[PDB]
C-alpha cells in the first residue's frame, strides 16, 4: 500500500477504459468506459491527497467535483444516446458515419 | 434472458388465473404507454352447458342447478 | 497509514453479512428436491401460454425519473458537508448555500412544469 | 386565479389527513373487540 | 472576497434564470431581448473595472486583469452575435427558444469564467460547464439524424478530451505537493522531469481539442455539418476564445515557462493545422464544412502568435482573435440568411445570387475576402500583424508557410464569390431560380459587415486595447 | 510488520484485483447487462479503495452517485435500447482493435515509467480523520466559485437532458 | 464493566499476542447484531400476522406454537426445503443474485444501530450518511431481478420497483440533513447525545418527511406497489420459489425494524428514560466505575430503545391496514412534488433557526 501502487492502478484503469472507449461497438459501453476513465482520475486525486497533502485535503474536494460532473455528463450522454436511437433505431457505433 | 423493448403497442394477458373474486376472465388488453387501445375479453372458461341440461331435466330436477348462474345471490335465478 | 477509526468492523461485518445469503442459499441447496425440469421451467402467464413477441413498448417514463433523481442525488452530496460544518461557517455561507438551493429549486420547478 | 388553487390544495390536503386519522382511530379501536372467529376444531359451529 | 469581478458574470447568470422562468410561465416569449440586454449589461459592467482598479483576485481562484476582461468581453460579444442569428432559425424549427437561450447563456458563462480562472478545480469546472452546454446545443434539433450523430460524436470526443485533461490536472496537483493554484505550481516545480512533460502533453491534448489544432481537429468537420448553424457561429468564435484564453492563462502562468517544449509542440500543431485545414478545405461542397476546415486553418494562423511569444506575438494573436469575431459572425450570418430563405443547401446552390439578392452577396463576399486577407478589410491587417510578429521573432518557416496557406485559402474563399456574382440568368441554381422576396438577423449582419470592413483601417483605437491586455501575460 | 498493516495490504490488493477483473469485464464481455452490473462492481471496489485511503466521505458520496444513481441510470438506458443485437462484423476491425491495444499498452508503460521514476514528496505526517468538516470548510472559503457554478451546471444539464430525451 | 476490556485482558493473560485478541473479538458483536436482527425479523413477522388479525376481529396463528410464536420459524423452514425453480430462458446468475443484493446492504446498515452507548458495532464517522449511501444498492437488486427473467410481467415490476426506491431517497436524505444540522455531526452516538435533557419536538416536519419516506421504500400497504397482489401478481417476486423468495420475504422486514430503530435514534433517542437520567447523582451512584449502576442503566437504555422501535413497527403495520393504496403516479407525486419541496423547506427552516438561535440547535 504505497503511492506508486495506487498511481499504477489508476493508470491501468485509465488504460482499460481507453481500450473500451475505442474498441467497443455498442453505444452505452463507450459511456461506461468514460466513467472508468473518470474513476481512474479520482483515484489519482485521492492517492495524492492521502499521501502528499494530508492535512488540508484538496484532492478529495476536487474528487467530489469530478464525481458530480461525471454524473452530469452521464445524464447528458444517455440523453444524446436516446435521441440518436429514437431516429436511427440502433446503437451500433459503426453506423453513425455520415461521411466518406 | 430479456424482453427486448420496442416501440409498439404492448399486449398483456390478464389471464384466467385472476387472484381475486372476479371469476375466470382472460382480458387480452393492449396499451400504448399507460393507456388502453383496445381489449378483447375472452369469456367462456366456465361454460358448463346449463342450457343443454335444462332441456333434459324436469323442473324440480333443474331447480338446484339454477343457483349457479350468477353464484351470489342464488335466489334471484331461483 | 490509516487513521479512520471505526473501520475493522465494516470489513468484518461486510464479510459476515455477505456470508448470510451465500450460506442460507447453500443450506437450502443441500436439502431440497432435485430438478423438476420439464414444464416447471416455463414463465407464469396466468396459466395461459406466453403470447409471443414479448416486448415492453419502451417508455421514457423511467429515464426522466432517473435523470431528475441523479440531479438531486448530486445536490444532497453537495449539501451534506455544508450542514455538518454549519458551526464554524456562520453567516455568508448560508447566503451561498441559499443561492445553491435556489438554483436547484428552479431546476425542480423546470422539471415539474414539463 | 392562483390563490383559489392553493386554498383548494390546502382544503384537500387537510381533509386527506383527517380522513386518514379517522381511519387510524377506527382500526386502533377495532382491536379491543372480541374476535368473532369460530375456532373450528375446538369451537365447531352447531348447524341449523 | 472581492466579488466585484463577478458583477460581470452574475448579471448574465441572472438572465439565465430570468429568461428561464419566463419560459416556465409564458412559453411564447420575447426573451431574445433582455438577453441581448443581459449581455450588453455584462459588457458595460467591464468599463468600471477595466482601467479603474488594478488586477484583483477573488480568492486566488479567479483573476480579473485586463487580459481576463478582454477574453470575457470577447466571449460575451460572440454570444451577443449568436443570439441575433438564432431567433428566426430555431423558431422556424419546431422547437423552443428559451430552453435554447438558457443553454447558450450557460455556455457563455462557462467561457467567461474559464478566461479569468487560475485554479485547477475551477478551471475544470468552467471547461466542463462549456463542454456540456456545447453538446446540448449541438444536439438541439433532435429531429434531424445528422444533428444527433454530431452531438454523439462531439460528446464522445469531448468527454475523452476532458478525461485526459483531468488526468493531466491530477498529475500536476500531485507533482507540486498540493497547490491546486496555478501560480503556486510554477513556484513548486521548476525543473523538467518526466512527470512534468506528461502533464504538459496531457493538458495540450485537452486544449487543442478546444482550439481545433490537428490531430485534435477531426470533430469540427463533423460537428459543423451537424449542429444548428448559429450554434456553429458561437462554436467557432466563443469556443476558440475560451480555449486560447485558457491556453494563455495555463501554459504561461502554470507550466513554468522554463519548460517551453510547448512552443515546439505548438509549432508542430500550427504547421500541421496550416497545412491540413487549408488544403483539405479546398475540396468541399457545403458551406458549413468549408467553414469548419477554414476555422481549423485560422486556428493554425493564430497559433503562431503565442508560439513566438514576445509581447508582440501575443498582441498579434489577440488582434486576430478579435477580428476573427467580426469575420466569422458575418460569414455565418449570411450563411444562415441564405439557408433560411429557400436554399437550405451547399455551395453549388449559391450560383446566381447577385441578381436575386445583392445585399447578401455584398455581405458574404466582404467577410470571405476578409477571411482570405484582402486589403483594406479587417483580415488583411490581422494577418499582416500575425506574420510580422512572426518574422520579428525569428520564425521564418512558420510565416513562410502561413503565406502559402493564405494563397491556398484565397483560392477557395474566392471560389464562393465566383458563384455568387458570375452567373447570368441561365446559370442560376435551382435554389435561386425560385428565390423569394428577421430584422435582428439583418441588424446583426449589417453590423458585423461594417465592422469587418472598418476595423482594419480604424485599427489604432483597438491596438492600445490589445496592448494593455498583453501587458498582463507573464514572460 | 503488523496485523493492521497486513490487513491494509491484503485488502488493498484484493480490491485492486476486483477492480482489474471487473473493469476488464466491463469492456470485454459480449453481453451488455453483465457489463452494466460489473460497472457497479467497479464503483463499489473503488469506494472501498477510498475508505482505505482515509477518505470516508468521498467513498460514501461515490456509492451514492456512481453505484446508486449513475449505475441505475445506465441500467435503465441499457434496457431502453434492447433490439436483440444484430451486429454484423465489419472488415476494418482488426486494424482499430490492434491500434487501440498497442496504444493502450504503450500509454500504460509510459505512465508506469513516469510514476516509478518521479520522486514524490511523501510528507510523512498522519492525515486528518475529520475529513468531511474540512471539505465543508473548503466549499465556502477556497472552492466557492466551483461550488456555486456546479448548481448552474446541474441546472443546464437537467434542462438540456429533458429537452433531448423529451417525447414529441 | 467494558466487556471488551475484560475479554481482551483475560485472553491476553494466556499470551495470544494482545493485538491478535482485538481481532479475536470482532465476531462477538458482529454476530450479536446478527442475532438481534434475526430476532427482530421474527418479531416483525409475528407482529404483522397477529396485529392484522386483531385489527380485523380475528385470530392469527395459534396452532403452530403456544401463541403462533413458532409461525415465522415454520414459514422460514418451509421455504428452506422448497424446490427452487429457474425458468426456461431466464439468466442463471443475476437470478440467484437479485435477492442477495437486495439483502446484503440492508444487513450491513446495522453497524450504526446504537442500542445504548458503547453497545453498538463501531460508531462510525459517516454513520447515517453511510446508511443513506447503502440504501441505494437495493434498486440494483430489483433491476437485477427484473432483467434476469423471461417474464415481461416481472420486468415491468422490477422497473416500477426500482423507480419507487429512487423516488424516496432524496427526501429521506433531506430529513437526515436537517437532523445532522442540529446533531453537529453524522455518527449515531453523536447524533443522539444531543438529547441530554428529542429532535421530534424541534423537527416536527422533518420527522413526518423521514417517516413517510421510510414507509415508502417499497415496504408498506400505503404503497407496497411491487407487492400489490390485485393490480399485478407479486411483481418481480412472481418467479422465486425457495430460499430465493425467502430472501425477499426477509429483506423487507429487516428493512422495517431498521427504519423503526433509525427513527427512534434520530428523532427520539435510544437512551433517556424521559427524565435526564445520568443526573441520578441523587442516589449518589458513582456511574464512572459503578460495577452495577452500569448494568442497570444498560438495561434501561435497551428497553427505552426497544419501546420506541416497537412503537414505529406497530404504527407501520397498523397503517398497512388503514391507508388505501395509490396507483403508481399518485405515489411518484409524493416524492418530487410534495416530499421533496417540504424536505427542502424543512432544511432551510432548520438552517434559519440554527443561524438565528444557535442555542437549542
Ligand atoms: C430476539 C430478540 C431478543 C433476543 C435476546 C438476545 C439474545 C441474548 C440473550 C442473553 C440475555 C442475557 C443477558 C442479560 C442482560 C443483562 C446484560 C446487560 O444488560 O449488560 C449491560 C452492559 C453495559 O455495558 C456498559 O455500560 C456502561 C454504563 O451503561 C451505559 O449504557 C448506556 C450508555 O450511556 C446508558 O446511557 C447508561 O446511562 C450508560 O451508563 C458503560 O456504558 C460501559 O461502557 C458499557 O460497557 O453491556 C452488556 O454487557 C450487554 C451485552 C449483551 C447484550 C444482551 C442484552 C439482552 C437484553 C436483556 C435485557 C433484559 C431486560 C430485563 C430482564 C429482566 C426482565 C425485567
Ligand atoms: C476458534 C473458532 C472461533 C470461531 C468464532 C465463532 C464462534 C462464535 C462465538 C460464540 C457466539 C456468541 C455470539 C454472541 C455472544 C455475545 C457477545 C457480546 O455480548 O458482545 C457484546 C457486544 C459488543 O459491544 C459492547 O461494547 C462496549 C465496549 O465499547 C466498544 O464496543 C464496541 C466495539 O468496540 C463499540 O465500538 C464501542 O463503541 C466500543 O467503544 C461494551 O461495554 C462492551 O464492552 C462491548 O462488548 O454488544 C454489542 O455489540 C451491542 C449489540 C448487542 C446489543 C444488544 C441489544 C440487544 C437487543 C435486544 C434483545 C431483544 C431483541 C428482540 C427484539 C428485537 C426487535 C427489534
Ligand atoms: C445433530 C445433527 C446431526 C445431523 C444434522 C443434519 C441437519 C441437516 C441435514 C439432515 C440430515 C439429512 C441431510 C441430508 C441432505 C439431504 O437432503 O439428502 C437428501 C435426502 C432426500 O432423500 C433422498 O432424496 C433423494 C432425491 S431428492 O433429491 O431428495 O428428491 C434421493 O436421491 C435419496 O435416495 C433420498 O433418500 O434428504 C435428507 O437427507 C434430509 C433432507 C431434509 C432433512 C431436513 C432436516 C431438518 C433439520 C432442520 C431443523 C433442525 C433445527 C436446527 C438444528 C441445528
Ligand atoms: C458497500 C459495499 C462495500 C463497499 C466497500 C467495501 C470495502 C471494504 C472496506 C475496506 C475497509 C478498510 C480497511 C480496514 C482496516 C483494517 C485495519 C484497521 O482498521 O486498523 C484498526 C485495527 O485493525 C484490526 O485490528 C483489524 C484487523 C482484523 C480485521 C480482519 C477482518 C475480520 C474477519 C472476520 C473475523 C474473523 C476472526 C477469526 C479468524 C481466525 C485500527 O484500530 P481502531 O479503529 O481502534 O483505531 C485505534 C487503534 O485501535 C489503535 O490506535
Amino acid at each position: 500500500m504505497q503511492l506508486t501502487y495506487v498511481l499504477i492502478l489508476a493508470a491501468l484503469l485509465f488504460c482499460i477504459g481507453i481500450y473500451g472507449l475505442v474498441t467497443s461497438r455498442n453505444a452505452v459501453r463507450v459511456l461506461m468506459s468514460i466513467e472508468l476513465l473518470l474513476n481512474a482520475v479520482n483515484l489519482n486525486l485521492i492517492g495524492f491527497a492521502n499521501y502528499l497533502d494530508g492535512q488540508q485535503i484538496k484532492g478529495q474536494v476536487f474528487a467530489v467535483f469530478v464525481i458530480t460532473v461525471a454524473a452530469a455528463e452521464a445524464a447528458v450522454g444517455l440523453a444524446i444516446i436516446l435521441a440518436i436511437y429514437r431516429n436511427r433505431d440502433t446503437v451500433d457505433m459503426e453506423k453513425f458515419n455520415l461521411l466518406k | 434472458p430479456k424482453i427486448e423493448t420496442r416501440t409498439e403497442p404492448m399486449v398483456i394477458n390478464m389471464g384466467p388465473h385472476h387472484p381475486s373474486m372476479h371469476g375466470v376472465l382472460r382480458l387480452m388488453v393492449t396499451l400504448d404507454g399507460e393507456d388502453v387501445i383496445d381489449c378483447e375479453p375472452v369469456i367462456g372458461y366456465l361454460h358448463r352447458g346449463m342450457e343443454k341440461i335444462a332441456e333434459n331435466r324436469t323442473n324440480i330436477m333443474f331447480i338446484p342447478y339454477v343457483s349457479r348462474w350468477d353464484y351470489a345471490a342464488g335466489m334471484f335465478n331461483e | 497509514v490509516f487513521v479512520l477509526s471505526g473501520y475493522e468492523y465494516f470489513l468484518g461485518f461486510l464479510i459476515i453479512c455477505s456470508l448470510v445469503p451465500v450460506l442460507a442459499l447453500a443450506a437450502s441447496a443441500l436439502l431440497r428436491p432435485k430438478s423438476g425440469r420439464m414444464i416447471r421451467l416455463t414463465t407464469y402467464e396466468s396459466g395461459m401460454e406466453p403470447i409471443g413477441g414479448a416486448w415492453i413498448q419502451f417508455n421514457v417514463r423511467y429515464y426522466m425519473f432517473a435523470l431528475v433523481f441523479v440531479i438531486f442525488d448530486v445536490e444532497t452530496v453537495f449539501l451534506y458537508p455544508w450542514a455538518v460544518a454549519f458551526h464554524q461557517l456562520g453567516l455568508l455561507a448560508f447566503i451561498e448555500a441559499l443561492i445553491f438551493i435556489a438554483i436547484l429549486v428552479v431546476a425542480l420547478v423546470y422539471a415539474w412544469r414539463k | 386565479k392562483f390563490l383559489n388553487q392553493i386554498t383548494n390544495y390546502a382544503k384537500e390536503a387537510v381533509q386527506s389527513a383527517k380522513y386518514i386519522g379517522q381511519g387510524l382511530s377506527v382500526t386502533f379501536d377495532h382491536m379491543r373487540r372480541r374476535p368473532i372467529t369460530v375456532q373450528y376444531p375446538y369451537e365447531k359451529l352447531i348447524p341449523s | 472576497g472581492t466579488i466585484l469581478p463577478e458583477t460581470i458574470l452574475i448579471v448574465t447568470l441572472l438572465v439565465v434564470l430570468l429568461a428561464d422562468l419566463i419560459q416556465g410561465r409564458q412559453a411564447d416569449r420575447w426573451t431574445p431581448y433582455f438577453a441581448i440586454v443581459g449581455l450588453g449589461g455584462a459588457i458595460a459592467t467591464m468599463i468600471p473595472l477595466w482601467t479603474q482598479p488594478a488586477t484583483i483576485s477573488f480568492f486566488g481562484s479567479f483573476i480579473s486583469d485586463h487580459l481576463s476582461l478582454f477574453f470575457r468581453g470577447l466571449i460575451a460579444l460572440s454570444a451577443l452575435g449568436t443570439i441575433l442569428m438564432s431567433i428566426r432559425y430555431v423558431e422556424q424549427t419546431g422547437s423552443s427558444l428559451g430552453e435554447f437561450m438558457t443553454i447558450l447563456l450557460t455556455a457563455t458563462v462557462g467561457g467567461m469564467f474559464i478566461a479569468g480562472a487560475q485554479e485547477l478545480v475551477f478551471i475544470f469546472v468552467a471547461l466542463e460547464t462549456l463542454s456540456i452546454a456545447s453538446y446540448l446545443l449541438t444536439g438541439y434539433t433532435k429531429r434531424d439524424s445528422r444533428s444527433n450523430e454530431a452531438a454523439l460524436k462531439y460528446l464522445l470526443i469531448g468527454a475523452a478530451s476532458s478525461a485526459i485533461f483531468l488526468y493531466g490536472s491530477s498529475l500536476l496537483y500531485g507533482l507540486s505537493g498540493g497547490h491546486t493554484q496555478l501560480p503556486a505550481i510554477a513556484q513548486a516545480l521548476s525543473s523538467e522531469s518526466l512527470g512534468l512533460v506528461v502533464a504538459l502533453v496531457f493538458v495540450i491534448a485537452g486544449i487543442s481539442f478546444k482550439i481545433s489544432a490537428v490531430p485534435f481537429h477531426q470533430w469540427t468537420p463533423d460537428v459543423y455539418e451537424g449542429a444548428p448553424t448559429p450554434v456553429v457561429a458561437f462554436l467557432s468564435v466563443g469556443s476558440k476564445a475560451a480555449g486560447f484564453a485558457l491556453a494563455i492563462r495555463f501554459l504561461t502562468l502554470a507550466f513554468p515557462s522554463v519548460t517551453d517544449q510547448w512552443q515546439l509542440i505548438f509549432t508542430v500543431l500550427a504547421i500541421l493545422s496550416m497545412i491540413l485545414g487549408n488544403v483539405v478545405a479546398l475540396a468541399q461542397t457545403s458551406m458549413k464544412r468549408m467553414l469548419a476546415y477554414s476555422s481549423i486553418g485560422q486556428a493554425g494562423f493564430v497559433m503562431i502568435g503565442f508560439v513566438v511569444g514576445t509581447e508582440a506575438g501575443y498582441a498579434s494573436m489577440l488582434f486576430y482573435l478579435l477580428v476573427y469575431l467580426f469575420m466569422n459572425l458575418g460569414a455565418f450570418t449570411c450563411v444562415i440568411l441564405f439557408s433560411l430563405r429557400t436554399g437550405t443547401d451547399q455551395i453549388s446552390e449559391y450560383a446566381g445570387l447577385y441578381q436575386k439578392d445583392p445585399l447578401l452577396t455584398l455581405g458574404l463576399s466582404l467577410c470571405l475576402l476578409s477571411l482570405g486577407g484582402i486589403p483594406p478589410l479587417a483580415g488583411f491587417f490581422g494577418k499582416i500583424y500575425l506574420f510580422w510578429a512572426g518574422w520579428q521573432a525569428g520564425a521564418y518557416g512558420l510565416v513562410l508557410l502561413g503565406l502559402l496557406t493564405s494563397v491556398i485559402s484565397i483560392y477557395y474563399y474566392i471560389r464562393v464569390v465566383k458563384m455568387m456574382v458570375v452567373k447570368e440568368p441561365q446559370e442560376m441554381s435551382e435554389a435561386v431560380r425560385n428565390y423569394p422576396e428577421l430584422r435582428p438577423l439583418q441588424v446583426g449582419l449589417v453590423m458585423t459587415v461594417i465592422a469587418t470592413s472598418l476595423a482594419g483601417i480604424l485599427a489604432n483605437p483597438l491596438f492600445n486595447l490589445v496592448n494593455t491586455a498583453v501587458w498582463d501575460v507573464p514572460q | 510488520m503488523d496485523l493492521a498493516t497486513l490487513t491494509q495490504t491484503i485488502t488493498f490488493f484484493a480490491l485492486a484485483a476486483a477492480v482489474i477483473i471487473a473493469a476488464l469485464g466491463v469492456v470485454l464481455l459480449d453481453n451488455v447487462v453483465y457489463s452494466a452490473f460489473l460497472l457497479g462492481g467497479v464503483f463499489l471496489s473503488i469506494a472501498g479503495l477510498y475508505i482505505l485511503m482515509n477518505a470516508d466521505f468521498v467513498s460514501a458520496a461515490q456509492i451514492l452517485i456512481y453505484v446508486g444513481a449513475v449505475n441505475v441510470l445506465i441500467l435503465f438506458a441499457i434496457m431502453l435500447v434492447n433490439k436483440r443485437e444484430t451486429y454484423t462484423p465489419v472488415p476494418g476491425r482488426w486494424l482499430r482493435q490492434g491500434g487501440a491495444a498497442v496504444v493502450s499498452l504503450g500509454v500504460f508503460a509510459l505512465l508506469t515509467k513516469m510514476i516509478l521514476q518521479t520522486p514524490w514528496q511523501l510528507s510523512s505526517v498522519p492525515p486528518t480523520p475529520d475529513s468531511i468538516t474540512t471539505i465543508g470548510q473548503h466549499f465556502f472559503s477556497d472552492f466557492l466559485l466551483p461550488f456555486e457554478l456546479a448548481s448552474v451546471l446541474l441546472l443546464m444539464a437537467l434542462i438540456g437532458a429533458v429537452v433531448l430525451a423529451r417525447r414529441e | 464493566i467494558d466487556l471488551q476490556g475484560q475479554f481482551i485482558s483475560a485472553l491476553q493473560s494466556l499470551g495470544l499476542s494482545h493485538d491478535l485478541a482485538k481481532l479475536l473479538w470482532l465476531p462477538l458483536p458482529m454476530l450479536m447484531m446478527l442475532i438481534v436482527a434475526t430476532v427482530g425479523v421474527l418479531v416483525a413477522v409475528w407482529l404483522e400476522r397477529k396485529i392484522s388479525a386483531a385489527v380485523q376481529q380475528r385470530i392469527g396463528p395459534e396452532y403452530i406454537g403456544p401463541l403462533g410464536i413458532l409461525a415465522p420459524l415454520a414459514d422460514g423452514l418451509k421455504l428452506i426445503f422448497k424446490e427452487d425453480v429457474l425458468p426456461a430462458n431466464s439468466d442463471r446468475w443475476l437470478f440467484t443474485l437479485g435477492p442477495a443484493v437486495v439483502v446484503i446492504p440492508v444487513f450491513l446498515s446495522y453497524i450504526i444501530v446504537p442500542f445504548g452507548q458503547n453497545l453498538l458495532i463501531s460508531n462510525l464517522a459517516m454513520g447515517v450518511f453511510l446508511w443513506i449511501a447503502l440504501s441505494s444498492i437495493a434498486p440494483i437488486g430489483l433491476l437485477m431481478a427484473g432483467y434476469a427473467s423471461n417474464n415481461k410481467y416481472s420486468l415491468l415490476g422490477g422497473l416500477r420497483a426500482a423507480a419507487q426506491s429512487i423516488s424516496y431517497e432524496i427526501p429521506l436524505a433531506l430529513a437526515v440533513l436537517a437532523v445532522a444540522m442540529m446533531s453537529n455531526g453524522l455518527g449515531t452516538v453523536e447524533i443522539v447525545e444531543q438529547q441530554s435533557q428529542w429532535n421530534v419536538w424541534r423537527q416536527p416536519i422533518g420527522f413526518l418527511v423521514f417517516w413517510i419516506a421510510a414507509l415508502a421504500e417499497c415496504e408498506r400497504l400505503p404503497f407496497d406497489l411491487p407487492e400489490a397482489e390485485e393490480e399485478l401478481v407479486a411483481g418481480y417476486q412472481t418467479e422465486y420459489a425457495g430460499m430465493k423468495f425467502a430472501l425477499f420475504y426477509l429483506g423487507a422486514y429487516v428493512n422495517l425494524v431498521l427504519s423503526a430503530l433509525l427513527v427512534s435514534v434520530l428523532y427520539f433517542g435510544g437512551w433517556s428514560f424521559p427524565i435526564p437520567l445520568e443526573t441520578i447523582a441523587n442516589l449518589l451512584g458513582v456511574s464512572e466505575t459503578n460495577p452495577f449502576l452500569q448494568i442497570a442503566f444498560a438495561v434501561l437504555g435497551i428497553t427505552m430503545t426497544l419501546i420506541k422501535a416497537y412503537f414505529f413497527v406497530f404504527l407501520a403495520i397498523l397503517l398497512r391496514w388503514t391507508v388505501p393504496r395509490v396507483r403508481i403516479d399518485q405515489l411518484l407525486d409524493l416524492g418530487w412534488k410534495f416530499l421533496l419541496p417540504v424536505g427542502l423547506v424543512n432544511l432551510l427552516l432548520t438552517a434559519g433557526l440554527k443561524l438565528a438561535f444557535p442555542v437549542a440547535f
